[PDB]
Formats: structure tokens, sequence, C-alpha cells
């Protein structure tokens, strides 16, 4: 078992608990960044390497552009973190004693939220005992974005290209 | 598991570095050697104050060609397919649809930083 | 959604093959003049709005208007009657292949059937 | 005339019904346009839904 | 000898930024005739540097 | 269901929270809008490699690109509201009441 | 912004749109949304100025969150069922969310304040679009998945916009304001049929589409945005103030006027499934509709306000521009009572 | 000559004026023959003439 | 919500007065505290203690409300001996009005509040017995 996933989940939950406490776009940018990675951590475990790297890829990326982008426009002169407020330090410790609440309730009895029922067990337990051979699922489902998929294809390419048109008359002025 | 271990011995390895650097030598530390460096003189303004970023426009598509590479990026798989013709005009579509914005974008003077 | 769905239904489709066999509107329908007025009093406003002479000036436009509305209106009152000929043929049809929800009751007269009588005063 | 007419059956239906709409509308319309407060509307809303509705 | 047809006050009546002023819909006022609002004097605060002499 | 998935979904409902809840400053809710789409994708992928179903990988990077025009389009809106009353804070966006 | 520009990013709305009408993939029909607020944000920020950057952020705003709502419920469905395809939703808790994003993207309360915040801040043709097409595509999706739709839910959020409508549009005194308030108003009916008859709710979406665009283009063609301004219309060409008069008449749902249409079909409707309190309640409460319509009809066309000096030049000068359809659009918006059996075809 | 200035609609615009007159005939006439096949068509299925 | 309404509701008419006052003003409380948080999200108060002022001064309200109601309409079933009549509900509906006059401090509200709520309770009573639903299923 080793519980790997449910740990990796759980750091995911603290990262998202202090961005979303939002002490300022530096620190949360960097919650957002460790949530990235622990969220490629646990799609490679649950099979995905490819999907997980790029998803890691793609938020170190963006994250480079907010970080400019706070120093320019979202930036004051004693920048906030978890402990420097009193509403960010409350947030916080609300959203990490929510989390730890409902991961001993689910370890210690099989917890059904007031939205869904889940079951304390096994993520290997829930996992598959097929197999495949000498090719990779993920990668041959992914691949198939070109042979299959011409049509997401077509729309994917349209958006990116008049988000480039969008991005540029908005910024316009005048 | 062993990149977890490899990860793990990286990161106490630079731990105990800087555990030694801060630790072994002798310290002397007071309101003047600690100030902030600016060329000998003291700064007038403070180093959070806003700094614009004549390159704001360059950053937004850069996020979009920044996706539109992961996008491209399985396309070594995509080869193996037997639709190799549906294959290579979608990627050349994408790739065509990329230069156009690149295109766009110069003509459009994107490209250029803020005066 | 209630006769969407219904089988045998080609999508967008604004007239299928089966609306052949009902009786078109006769072009004097009551209904075909009211487009036609319809359209009239749109080329009336034109005129209106535009600042012209409201009954003389534009007499092609005017004709234009009130064919336009003519045509549509033909072609809209076709699949209404088409609709409404199809809900009547499915009533139809499940009341005589559902007779035990629809069971055909006995007849009585007024000399058998006793009523309450409430007198006025 | 003035008890009745002009006075109470005045008041009864049209001037108490006339003054709790417009009462009314003052308190929507009486909004600072703060997308902090109405989002904070929103998270209310969502939960509410959430919860009482099953 | 005419029929009555409004006049300034009926026409500002109708004028405000709101029907049915309050203190804080009175504090309001009405916007601008071509919707475009006077720019703001905001501070550009060009950072400052020492280059030199170290 | 795995407690895995309960995870992610209160990632996604801490997510939503913070971005409903605003402090000053509008970049830090563009930050909340995008872990939303980064607990979407990582469900999402969870769901689709778990069952095998194979021709559905390609949706979360479909997910991630839309992610991206959205937070493109934020971040222009940001630039255009910092450059009218020099600051992102979010009180100034005040003129258009309800 | 260039004409080409400016035509492209319309027809990308439209594509948006269409791609959400055509498709039958969850994902899709996401993509559509997607496209539609990423081509929609330049179409309301066209005339540069704080007013419509705040109203184009507030619609951004609204409609991520929107979206985001969207996509998770979604993913839930898919979870308990595997299923891509926009049917009956099989898992009670994606159901509310879907129908939570679906009420914050069409402005049903209580998501309705972005309404008139992003109306008043866009122009009268930008807010033409708006209420139109982006109230066009959710009802849709809408109807395609009602027949798993919470009937409290829905009718609680119907009842709801009924009565914001009619208070806030008796409040206000800006134009592009009471146009919001009272769309907002008219999507509480529309939503109100929908969990009985989806036909009903289409005939409503039309009558609503062909009166707010007889309307806003009147108010386009005299070129006024507040009361006061449009107070002055009678002085200049009398005949928009009379075509105004009769719109609001009949959007305000007085017999024998196309506006009526739709309240009297939904209330026969809502009857039919024994709804009384209901109906009574909803037909009760347009009278708020009414009297601010009949309070815009008296400043207008009724009475005579006074005029300025510089009328007189206006006078001698003329209209250019020619509004597309509008002859059309009064004469559809005050004339098709007697044509009411046509929502057979409509079906 | 009243105006000192051309009127934008001083003269007909004839091609205008010709392609109005004839859509209004071609509708005409389509809708004649398409009622005629109707009734043809009708007549035929239902074994009436 | 939907339990609050079910444990009113399998109390019976003219029976647990007690209970039924319980029932009622656990009603009014959960109403009272939705109108509260609405009203702090919308109207931000000034401070902390000016929102749990206000918060308590709302639930308390709609409680009293509630608790009145429940009280009067079941001492007056209980008395008369004529359960499901809707005459207890309207004599429940007027005392929770005058409770809230008698909150705000204003006999015009307390006595447009008595009617209002009398025609009300009155009106949702006769819907129990006759059998009328409000958000009715969708059939036909
Ligand atoms: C995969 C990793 C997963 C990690 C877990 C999940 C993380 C999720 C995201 C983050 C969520 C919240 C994290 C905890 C926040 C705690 C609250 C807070 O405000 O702390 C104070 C502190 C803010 O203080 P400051 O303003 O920077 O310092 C001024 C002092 O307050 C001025 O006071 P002072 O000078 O008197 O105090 C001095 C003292 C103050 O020391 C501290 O505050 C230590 C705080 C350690 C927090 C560790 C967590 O500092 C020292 O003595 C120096 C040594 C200690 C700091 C350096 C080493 C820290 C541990 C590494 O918080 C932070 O700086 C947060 C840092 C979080 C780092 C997390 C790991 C980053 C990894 C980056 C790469 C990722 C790659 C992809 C994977
Ligand atoms: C969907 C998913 C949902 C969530 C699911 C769970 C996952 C998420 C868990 C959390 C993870 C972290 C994410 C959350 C991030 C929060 C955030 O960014 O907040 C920023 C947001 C604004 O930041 P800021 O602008 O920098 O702060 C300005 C200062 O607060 C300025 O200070 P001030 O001088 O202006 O006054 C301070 C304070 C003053 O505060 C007040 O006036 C509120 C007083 C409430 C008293 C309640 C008493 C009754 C308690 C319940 C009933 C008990 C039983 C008995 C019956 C009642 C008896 C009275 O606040 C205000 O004046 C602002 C007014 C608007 C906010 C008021 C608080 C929330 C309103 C909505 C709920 C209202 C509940 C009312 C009671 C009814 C409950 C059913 O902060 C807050 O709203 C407060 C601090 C954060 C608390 C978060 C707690 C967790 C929330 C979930
Ligand atoms: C086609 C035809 C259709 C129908 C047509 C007719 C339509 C209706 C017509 C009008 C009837 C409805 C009137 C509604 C009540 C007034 C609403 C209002 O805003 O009042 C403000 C006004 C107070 O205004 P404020 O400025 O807020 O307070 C300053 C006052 O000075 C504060 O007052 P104060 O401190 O100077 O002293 C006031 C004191 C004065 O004491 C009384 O008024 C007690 C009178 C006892 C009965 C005396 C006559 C005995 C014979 C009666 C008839 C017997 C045969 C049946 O009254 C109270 O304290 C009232 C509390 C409750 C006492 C119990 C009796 C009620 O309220 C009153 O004066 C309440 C008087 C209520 C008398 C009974 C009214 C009829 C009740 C419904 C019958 C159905
Ligand atoms: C207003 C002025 C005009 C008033 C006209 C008179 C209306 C009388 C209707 C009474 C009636 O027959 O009630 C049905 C119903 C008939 O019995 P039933 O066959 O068992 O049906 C209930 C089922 O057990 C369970 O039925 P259900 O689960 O299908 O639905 C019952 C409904 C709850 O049932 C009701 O709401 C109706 C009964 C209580 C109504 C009390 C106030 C009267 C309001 C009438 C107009 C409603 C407009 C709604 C507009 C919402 C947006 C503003 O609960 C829900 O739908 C749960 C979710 C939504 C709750 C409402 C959330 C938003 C409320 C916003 C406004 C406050 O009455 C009851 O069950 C009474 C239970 C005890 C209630 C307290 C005493
Ligand atoms: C190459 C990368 C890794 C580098 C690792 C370390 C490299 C260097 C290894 C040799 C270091 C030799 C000792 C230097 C200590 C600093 C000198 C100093 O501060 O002197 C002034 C001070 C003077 O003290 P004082 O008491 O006279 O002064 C009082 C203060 N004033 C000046 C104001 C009067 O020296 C000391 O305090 C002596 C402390 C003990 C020195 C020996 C202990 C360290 C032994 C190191 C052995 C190697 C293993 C452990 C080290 C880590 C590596 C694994
Ligand atoms: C030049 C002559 C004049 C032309 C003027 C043209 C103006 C109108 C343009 C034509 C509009 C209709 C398009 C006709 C071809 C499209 C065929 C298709 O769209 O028709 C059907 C659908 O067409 C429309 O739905 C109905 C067309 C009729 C609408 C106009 C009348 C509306 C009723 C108003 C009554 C009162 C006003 C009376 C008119 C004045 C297809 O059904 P289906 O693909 O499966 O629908 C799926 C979705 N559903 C099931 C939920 C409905
Ligand atoms: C039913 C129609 C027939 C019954 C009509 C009820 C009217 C009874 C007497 C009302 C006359 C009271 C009055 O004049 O004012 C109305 C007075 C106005 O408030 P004030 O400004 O404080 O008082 C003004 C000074 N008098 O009362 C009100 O209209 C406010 C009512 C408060 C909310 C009403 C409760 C509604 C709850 C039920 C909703 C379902
Ligand atoms: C000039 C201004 C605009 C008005 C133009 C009106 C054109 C009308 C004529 C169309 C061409 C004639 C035609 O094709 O007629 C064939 C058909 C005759 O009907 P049919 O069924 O053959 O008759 C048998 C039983 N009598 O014709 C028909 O069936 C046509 C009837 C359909 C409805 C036509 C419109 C009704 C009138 C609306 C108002 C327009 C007239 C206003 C005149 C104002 C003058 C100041």
């Amino acid at each position: 078992t080793m519980y790997i996933a449910f740990i990796l989940s759980t750091i995911f939950v603290i990262g998202f608990v202090g961005f979303s406490s939002k002490p300022s776009p530096i620190y949360g940018g960097l919650g957002l960044i460790v949530s990235g990675g622990v969220g490629c951590g646990i799609v490679l475990n649950f099979g995905g390497s490819f999907l997980g790297l790029m998803v890691f890829l793609i938020y170190l990326g963006g994250m480079l552009v907010v970080f400019g982008y706070t120093t320019a426009m979202a930036t004051e002169m004693y920048p906030e973190v978890w402990v420097s407020n009193k509403t960010v330090f409350g947030a916080f410790v609300s959203g990490l004693m929510m989390e730890f609440c409902m991961v001993y309730y689910a370890l210690k009895e099989e917890e059904v939220e007031i939205i869904f029922k889940f079951n304390g067990l096994g993520d290997w337990v829930i996992y598959d005992t097929g197999d495949s051979g000498f090719f990779s699922e993920e990668a041959m489902g992914i691949a198939a974005l070109y042979s299959y998929g011409t049509w997401l294809v077509i729309v994917t390419g349209w958006s990116l290209l008049i988000g480039v048109v969008v991005i540029m008359e908005i910024t316009r002025g005048n | 598991m062993n990149i977890m271990l490899t990860l793990l011995t990286n990161v106490t390895l630079a731990s105990l570095l800087v555990l030694i650097a801060f630790w072994l030598p002798q310290l002397n530390a007071y309101s003047e050697k600690t100030s902030p460096y600016e060329c000998g003189f003291d700064p007038m303004g403070s180093a959070r104050l806003p700094f614009s970023m004549k390159f704001f426009l360059v950053a937004i598509t850069f996020l979009l060609f920044d996706l539109e590479i992961a996008l491209l990026l399985p396309l070594p798989w995509a080869s193996q397919t037997n639709n190799l013709k549906t294959m290579l005009t979608m990627a050349l579509f994408l790739l065509i649809l990329l230069a156009a914005s690149l295109a766009y974008e110069w003509t459009q003077k994107g490209l250029e930083w803020a005066e | 959604t209630m006769m969407s769905g219904r089988p045998g239904r080609v999508p967008l489709q604004f007239l299928p093959n089966e609306a052949r066999s009902l009786p078109p509107p006769k072009l004097t329908d009551p209904r075909l003049v009211y487009m036609g007025f319809l359209g009239y009093c749109s080329g009336l406003i034109d005129n209106a709005i535009r600042r012209r002479p409201v009954v003389s000036a534009g007499l092609h436009r005017q004709l234009l208007y009130v064919t336009s509305f003519v045509f549509f209106g033909y072609y809209l009152l076709k699949r209404q009657d088409y609709m409404y000929a199809l809900r009547d043929h499915d009533m139809f049809a499940y009341v005589k292949s559902h007779p035990e929800d629809f069971p055909e009751k006995d007849k009585k007269t007024y000399g058998e059937i006793l009523e309450e009588f409430h007198p006025v005063r | 005339s003035s008890l009745l007419d002009l006075i109470w059956l005045e008041t009864i239906l049209p001037k108490t019904t006339s003054f709790i709409q417009m009462k009314m509308s003052i308190m929507v319309s009486n909004q600072k346009g703060l997308i902090k407060l109405y989002f904070l509307s929103f998270l209310i809303t969502i939960m509410i839904s959430m919860t009482l509705f099953n | 000898a005419r029929q009555w047809q409004p006049d300034v006050e009926w026409a500002e009546q109708f004028g405000g930024a709101v029907m049915y002023p309050t203190k804080e819909t009175a504090h309001w006022k009405p916007p601008p005739w071509n919707d475009v609002d006077p720019p703001k004097d905001t501070l550009v605060s060009n950072l400052t540097l020492n280059f030199g002499p170290q | 269901m795995p407690l895995v998935y309960m995870n992610i979904i209160m990632a996604f409902a801490i997510a939503l929270a913070g971005l409903l809840m605003y402090r000053s400053h509008l970049m830090s809710s563009l930050l909340c809008l995008e872990g939303m789409m980064l607990s979407l994708f990582i469900m999402s992928t969870l769901i689709i490699l778990n069952t095998h179903f194979t021709l559905a990988n390609m949706m979360p990077i479909i997910l991630l690109v839309f992610a991206a025009c959205e937070a493109a389009l934020g971040l222009s809106l940001l630039v255009m509201v910092s450059n009218t009353y020099g600051t992102d804070y979010v009180q100034n966006l005040n003129l258009l009441q309800c | 912004m260039n004409p080409i520009i400016y035509t492209t990013l319309i027809m990308t709305v439209m594509s948006g749109t269409m791609l959400v009408m055509i498709s039958s993939h969850w994902l899709l029909i996401w993509i559509g949304f997607e496209m539609n607020l990423l081509a929609m944000i330049p179409v309301l920020m066209k005339n540069f100025n704080p007013r419509a950057t705040e109203a184009a952020t507030k619609y951004f705003l609204t409609q991520a969150t929107a979206s985001m709502m969207l996509m998770m419920a979604i993913i839930i469905n898919l979870l308990y069922s595997g299923q891509w395809t926009i049917t009956k939703m099989f898992n009670p808790v994606a159901m509310t969310m879907m129908t939570m994003a679906l009420a914050m993207k069409l402005g049903l309360s209580p998501f309705h304040f972005w309404v008139p915040e992003v109306t008043q801040g866009i122009s009268l043709q930008a807010g033409l679009l708006l209420l139109t097409w982006q109230k066009l595509a959710p009802l849709s999706v809408l109807c395609q998945i009602s027949q798993s739709i919470n009937p409290n839910l829905m009718l609680t959020m119907a009842m709801l916009s009924i009565l914001i409508g009619g208070w806030g549009g008796l409040n206000q005194t800006q134009l592009r304001k009471i146009m919001a308030y009272s769309s907002i108003a008219h999507m509480g009916w529309m939503t109100a049929v929908l969990p009985y008859n989806t036909t009903m709710t289409i005939l409503n979406l039309l009558i609503y589409i062909t009166m707010t665009l007889a309307m806003f283009m009147l108010l386009i063609h005299s070129s006024a945005t507040t009361t006061l301004s449009l107070s002055h219309t009678w002085n200049k060409m009398p005949v928009i103030t009379s075509l105004m008069m009769v719109t609001l008449l009949s959007m305000g749902g007085l017999p024998p006027l196309s506006g009526f249409m739709p309240k009297w079909m939904i209330i026969q409707e809502m009857t039919k499934n024994e709804s009384i309190i209901m109906p009574t309640l909803m037909a009760m409460t347009a009278l708020l509709n009414l009297y601010f319509y009949m309070r815009l009809a008296y400043s207008s066309s009724l009475t005579m306000f006074p005029s300025t000096n510089n009328m007189k030049m206006k006078w001698q000068f003329e209209h250019t521009k020619q509004m597309k359809l509008l002859p059309t659009m009064i004469v559809l918006s005050t004339l098709v009572l007697p044509m009411t059996p046509a929502l057979s075809s409509l079906n | 000559k009243f105006y000192i200035r051309e009127p934008p609609h001083g003269s007909p615009d004839w091609l205008k004026v010709g392609l109005t007159l004839g859509t209004s005939v071609f509708l005409w006439i389509y809708l004649i023959k398409q009622h005629k096949e109707d009734v043809l068509e009708y007549k035929r299925r239902n074994g009436l003439e | 919500a939907k339990t609050l309404l079910h444990k009113y509701s399998d109390i019976p008419e003219g029976t647990e007065c007690h209970r039924k006052a319980y029932a009622s003003t656990s009603i009014g409380g959960a109403t009272g505290l939705i109108v509260s948080a609405y009203s702090i999200a919308l109207k931000p108060p000034a401070s902390f203690l000016e929102g749990v002022a206000r918060t308590g001064r709302y639930t308390f309200t709609s409680a009293a409300i509630g608790a009145i109601f429940g009280l009067t309409s079941c001492i007056s079933a209980q008395v008369r001996e004529k359960p499901d009549d809707p005459l207890n509900y309207f004599i429940g509906g007027c005392a929770g009005g005058l409770t809230l006059g008698a909150r705000t401090r204003s006999y015009g509200i307390g006595a447009a509040a008595c009617a209002y709520m009398g025609l009300t309770a009155a009106l949702v009573k006769m819907g129990q017995l006759e059998g009328w639903q409000v958000f009715a299923e969708p059939k036909v």
C-alpha cells in the first residue's frame, strides 16, 4: 500500500489551501507550483507519465508569467505572507483543520460526505489486474488526437489563433 | 521509489551545505552590514514598488504558444498511426496556425516593447 | 420535449416526405391574408421610419414585404398543419393500443342519473 | 368622502402595496457594484443549493 | 385653457441617478454623457536607481 | 470511491471558495482560478486512466489549452485595469452599480 | 478595432454558440462556451473606457467561474456513469452543479448582479448582442438536459428572477439597466416553464428576442441612453417614440400584443401540470415590469417634455444609417398574436 | 434644383428596383407552382383525383 | 430544511404544543440565519461585533416569530378542539405579525404583517388540507 497516493493527495490539498488563503501572488504561485508538482506525482503513480510531466511543464511556464506580472501589477510595499495577516492565517488554519478532520474521519471509518460516499481502503485495491503489451495505452490515446479527433484539433487551433487576436485587441487602448 | 530516493539525497545534500555555510564560520552582524546594496549610497525608494514590464504582451503570447507546443509534443507517437495522411494534415494545420499567429502579432507590432 | 425524438424523425427537416399526403393550405387562407397584412404593415412602418410618404413611396419595396411574408407564411402553415396531424395520429393510435386505459363507458340517461337540486332563493 | 374614500380605502390596497414595492425595489437595487460582495453572495447560494436541495 | 405638459420640475424628478433616492443613492451621481470617466491622476512612480559610484 | 478522489474534489472546492472570496488583488483570484482547472485536470486524468478509456486521454490536454486561453484573457483584463487605476485592486471596479 | 477583426470576432462568438448547439459531447459543449467567452470579451471592450473595461472584467470573472463549475459537473457525471453524451445526468450532485453553472451563465437570481452592471457598462450594440445571443446558448443546453432538472431548484430560481427583475427595474432610471432587469424577469419566465415544456421555453425565447431587438434598435436609432435623453425624441422623430411605446406595451404583456402570447401559453402549460400558485404569483409579479415600462412610456411619448435650442439644427439634419429589419422586428413584436398556433411548427 | 446638395435618393436606383420586382415575381410564380404541385401530390397520394 | 419541515408536520395538528413550538422555532431560526448570512454578504458590517449583533437580531426576530406562530396555532387548535381549521393558522400568523411589529417597534409594520402573515398561514393550512402544490411534479 504505502499510502503514497494518499500522502500526495494531502500535500495537493495543502498547496491549494495555501494559494487559496491568498497571501500574495508570489506565494500563491509558489503554492500552485508545489500543487502542480505533487499532482504530477499523483498521476505518475496512477499511470500517466506524459500527462503528469505535461501539466507540470505547463504550470511551470504559466507561473513564470505570473511572477513577472505580480512584480509589475500586483505588488505592494509589504507583501503579505501566511503569518503576516490575521485573515490569511485564519483561512489557512481553517483549510488545514478541515483537511485534517476529513482525513482522520476517512481513515477511522468509511466517511460518507454530505455530497459523496467515500470508502477508506486501498488505492492499490481499486487498480486493474490486466496489462498491455509493447505500447503505452496513455501514449497511444494521446497520439490519437491527430488520427481521431480531427474536429478537436480544428476547434483548438482556431481558439488559440483567436486568443492571440483577442489579447492583442484587449490591450490596444486608445 | 528510486527517483524519490534520488530527490531526497539531492535535497539533503544541498540543505546540509546550507547548514554548514550558516553555522561553521564566525558571524558578526550589525545594521550597517546587513543594509541593502545600492552601490555605496542608500536606496531612495523600495525594491517592492511596481516595476513596469515592457514585454507584457509577449508574455501572454508565450502562454498561448507554450500550450501550442504542449499540443505538438505527442507527435512522435502519432507517426505510428495507419492514418498517416490525416495525421500529417492535422500536424501541418497546427503548425501553420501557429505560424499565422506569429505573423499576425509581428505585423500588428505585438513583438515591439512598450516605450 | 413531447414530439422531439419521435421515431423516424429526420433532423433539420422543415417538412418531411409524409407531409405531402395532407391538403395544402388554400392560397386565400385567412392566415395567409394575415401574413400579407403583417408584410404591408412592415412596409408602412419602413416608410414612416425613413420619412418617406407612408402610403405612396416605395411600392416595389412594399410589394416585396408582402410577398416575402406570404411565402414564409405558406410554408409555416404547412409545417403547423403537419405537426397537428401528427399529434392527432399519435393520440388516436395510443388510445387504440391501450383499451384498458381508455375504456368505453356505458351511457346512462338523465332519467337514471340522480343530481342534487340546489334551489336559488 | 374623507375618512374612507380619500384616506383608508386608499391606504389599504394601493398605497400600502406601492410603498412595499418601492421599499423592496430600493433594497434590491441599492448595491455598490462590488464583485467581492456579490461573489460572497454566490458562495452562500451555492452552499445552500448543495445542502438544502436533495 | 390648454393641456398641461411636463416642465423642468417633472423632468428633473425623472433625471436623477436613480428613482427613489436615499442617503447613499443621493450621494451617488449620474454617469457622464459619453460614458467616459475623466482620467485619474495616478502617479507613475518610476524606479530611482543609484548607478555608481561603486 | 477512493480517498484520492475525495482529496481532489476537496482541493477543487477549496480553490472555488478561494475564488469567490476576494481580498484586494485581482491576481490572487486569477491564481485561484488556475488552481481550479489544475484540480479538474488531475481529477479527469485519474478517472480516465483508471477506466482505460483510451480515446479520452486527449481530453485533459484540451482542458489545459482552454485553461491557458482563460488565463491569457484574465491577464489582459488585469493589465488594462491596472493601467486605468494604478493597482489591480478589485475595489476600483465600482463605477457600475446594480 | 479593425472591421475585419470585429466581424471575425462576431463570427467566433456565433461559432462557439453553434458548436454548443450542435455538439453531442460534453467536452465539445464546454469548448463552445469557452470559445464564445473568449471572443465575446473584446466585443464588450470594443469602445475603450474604464466602464467598458470594468464590465468586461466582471463578465469574464462570472463566466469563468460558471465554466469551471460546469466542467466540474461534467467530470462528476463521467465518474459515476462513464458517459460523455449530453442526456439525463446520472448524479444529483452533478445535476445541481450543472444547474447552478447554467443559471450563473444566464443571469438567473441570485446570480443576476452582473447583468445590470455589465449592460450599463457596455454600449447599446454590445448589450443587444449580450442579452440576445448569450441567452440563446445556455438555454439550449438546459432544454437538452431538462428531463433531469430539479423542479424545485429551477422554479425557485425562476421566481427569484421574476421578483428581482421587477424590483430592480422599478428603481432604475437608466435605459440599459432597465433593459437588463427586464431581461432577468423574462429569463425567469422561460426557466419557470422549462421543466414542463421546452417548446414553450423556445416560444418565449423567440418572442423575447424579437422584442429586445426592436427595443435596442429603437434606442440605437434615437441615440438615447437615459430617460431624459429619450424625452427629447418626440421633438426630433415622433414616429420612433410611438413605435417604442407600442413595443413597451407589448413587452409588459398587455393583450392583444405579442408579449401576451408567451405568458398565456406558459400559464396554460403550467396549469395543465396542476400548478396554480406559481402561475398566479408569476402573473401578478409582472405588474412591476409593466409599471416601469409605463413609466418609461409616459416620459417619451404620452407626454411632451421640454426640449433644447439645438434641436432645431437636429431637425435640419437627417438620420443616415438604416437599421436592418427594424420594421420587421417592430411588427413581429406587436402584431403576431393571431398567429399563436404556429408554436406547433416550433415544436 | 431645390436642393443645394444632391440628395442621396434623388433618382431611383434602377438596379435595386429591377431586383425587387424580379424577386417578388419569382417568389409569386414559385408559390403558385408549389401550391399546384402540392394539390396534385395530395390528390394522387389520397387517391382522390 | 426538508427534515425540519418533516418534523413539524409529523407532530400532529392539535397535540404536543411544546414540540410544535420547538419545531417552528427551529424553522424560524434557520430562516433568520439564512437572511442574516445574505445580509452580511451583501451589506458588510463595519465590525465583527456589529456583524454578530445584526446576525443575532435577525435570528432572534425570526425565531420569536416562529415560536409565537407555532405556540399560538397549537394552543388555539387545542382549546377549540377543531384541528384542520384554517382559522387557527390565521391566528398564529397574525400573532407572528404582531411579534414582528413589536421587534421592529412599529404599529404600521405590525398591522400589515399581521394581515399578510395571517392570510399566508391560512392559505398554507388550506393547501395542506386540499392537496395544493407549489412546485408541482411534471406530468402531461
Ligand atoms: C568544500 C565544501 C564543504 C566545506 C566544508 C567545510 C570546509 C572547511 C573545513 C575546515 C574548517 C576548519 C575550522 C574553521 C572554523 C571557522 C573559523 C572561525 O570562525 O574562527 C574564528 C573563531 C574565533 O573564536 P573566538 O572565541 O576566539 O572569538 C570570539 C569572537 N571574536 C572574534 C569577536 C573575539 O574560531 C572559533 O570559534 C573556533 C571554533 C572551533 C573550530 C574548529 C571546529 C570545526 C572543525 C571542522 C572539522 C571538519 C568537519 C566539520 C565541519 C563541516 C564539514 C563536514
Ligand atoms: C424569401 C422568403 C421569406 C424567407 C424569410 C426567412 C425567415 C425565416 C427563416 C427560416 C427559419 C426556419 C428554417 C427553415 C429550414 C431549417 C429546417 C429546420 O430548422 O426546421 C426544423 C426546426 O425549425 C424550427 O424549429 C421551427 C421553424 C418555425 C419557427 C418560426 C415560427 C415560430 C412560432 C411563432 C408563432 C407566432 C409568430 C408566427 C410567425 C409570424 C427542424 O427540426 P429539428 O432539427 O429536429 O429541431 C431540433 C430542436 N427542437 C426539436 C428542439 C426544435
